[PDB]
């Protein structure tokens, strides 16, 4: 049933919010995270950040961020 | 290209630098749209405030005066944007052309 | 992508411009606003795609 | 140097006198008077749409 | 026109829409093609 | 929307009326820290969506 | 006369719009562009644009535009 | 409050209240160089002082 | 009653801003800015302007003036 959050009721019976089952941390006990979203594995056109979040390669240095960890600045080149 | 100003250096000479490195603000950041003599001239957007800076290594001072350069427009509606449609009304501009004299 | 004449652009006078406002939205609650142009974004000359 | 005009006024009209629809997103300055005796003049910003 | 309501469709995918937002158009004064267009602010709006 | 590099250093704009914009009944800057949560609407940025 | 531009009257007797009277982009067969404005060129110290309006090569490429056409920071000529 | 560094290129924000305000009797918005010299308390630049 | 300074009476019987009392403009004929008040040019790594206020060791040419006479930015040593 639907209840605090208005979001999922876990297997583990907890009324957690979706807005963090895509996020790499498991809110519930059981499941959340475990029905992984869409990690879409990105090819080399694209750079990978610390996250695991992919970015347009020609920005891996440039001055301005394009990762939300901003890595895409990283002082491994920059 | 070029304008001039009394430095503060102790032997008060005339000290030039380029005029890209002027700049007019009271809000955002104004367009100089000519500039002659001890004179310039800047379309700017509406603010309590005129600013005058220049950004030229110790050059880099600047002067700020009061002043309510409050929005105005022509015409009869209070539109933000010049219409690209509509009457054309007499309306007071300050020409662009520094040889004018006003 | 294609031009069109905007009321203003770069020096106020109504002119043409490779990038033109066509329309803008914000019912976004966050404010956001989602913004039609008349370039074109995420395609190459050749009209391949990329980002 | 261009003005806008605002949108023509839908005109409602009745025994000796009139109703207009003004619809202007910017505010616009409305005028009228009548051609009698005593102009009776009046201004109003009007904004958005009011009758 | 400028009332709820002025554009009206029995659903959102339906080509069958009707409206009647007092829509109508001027010279085009300037030299640069346009299509001046006047019309009441969206009655949806102003009863939003 | 304006772009700032060569020649083509041209800007574009046209008149909307982007006010401050929020959802729930209480007014705010910043979406808070937290308090409550709230069915609302937003433009996602997955550009696959399509509107 | 004052007419659809409140400036100017052509030969053809058409109302024709003195602020379309000194541009590239010309207008009604005579009384119009002709009779030109004040067209005259700069010295060699300026470089000339496409629209034929020169301001001085003291700038040119220099990263902020001086043309109304942007001539002045083109890869084409910088 | 940001870091424009680029290498770690980030910003904070709050909501406060920051509204211009003036000791004494006159809306300003800049110190004027005449008049009473009114007793009034700023910040001491001098970072080895101690609140 | 307080003078116009609402500060210090100096020995000609004149009163001064206590902003005048060590700006080295002695503003009186004897004492102001003539009776003892600190000034030390801080550590011998660091730079100094014709004010004699200090700047950085880091910032003796960077762009951005850090003296408001300019000094720390003069194409004299930039
Ligand atoms: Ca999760
Ligand atoms: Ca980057
Ligand atoms: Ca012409
Ligand atoms: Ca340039
Ligand atoms: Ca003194
Ligand atoms: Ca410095």
């Amino acid at each position: 049933a639907k209840c605090e959050p208005s979001q999922f009721q876990c297997t583990n019976g907890r009324c957690i919010t979706l807005l963090w089952k895509c996020d790499g941390d498991e809110d519930c006990v059981d499941g959340s995270d475990e029905k992984n979203c869409v990690k879409k594995t990105c090819a080399e056109s694209d750079f990978v950040c610390n996250n695991g979040q992919c970015v347009p390669s020609r920005w891996k240095c440039d001055g301005d961020p394009d990762c939300e960890d901003g890595s895409d600045e990283s002082p491994e080149q920059c | 290209t070029k304008f001039r100003y009394m430095s503060y250096d102790h032997d008060h000479d005339i000290k030039e630098d380029s005029v890209k490195k002027i700049a007019i603000s009271t809000s955002g950041p104004c367009r100089r749209l000519g500039h002659k003599g001890y004179f310039l001239l800047a379309q700017c957007p509406p603010g309590d405030s005129v600013t005058v800076s220049i950004t030229s290594g110790a050059s880099e001072n600047s002067c700020t005066v009061e002043k309510k350069i409050r929005r105005k427009f022509v015409g009869r509606e209070e539109y933000l944007f010049p219409p690209v449609h509509g009457k054309l009304v007499k309306c007071h501009v300050y020409d662009h052309l520094k040889e004018t004299s006003a | 992508p294609y031009l069109g004449f905007c009321p203003y652009c770069r020096h106020s006078a109504p002119c043409f411009s490779p990038i033109k406002i066509e329309n803008v939205w914000d019912e976004s609650d966050d404010g956001s606003i989602r913004i039609q142009v008349s370039a074109q974004f995420g395609y190459d000359q050749a009209g391949t795609a990329d980002v | 140097c261009p003005v806008p005009l605002a949108h023509t006024p839908t005109v409602t009209k009745w025994f000796k006198g009139i109703t207009l629809h003004l619809t202007a997103t910017r505010p616009t300055l409305l005028t009228t008077r009548k051609l009698g005796l005593r102009a009776d003049a009046t201004a109003e910003w009007i904004t958005g749409t009011t009758s | 026109p400028g009332a709820f309501g002025d554009i009206q469709a029995s659903s959102l995918d339906a080509t069958d829409i009707v409206a009647r937002t007092d829509i109508r158009l001027l010279k085009p004064s300037v030299k640069n093609i346009h299509v001046p267009y006047t019309q009441a602010v969206s009655g949806y709006e102003m009863w939003k």
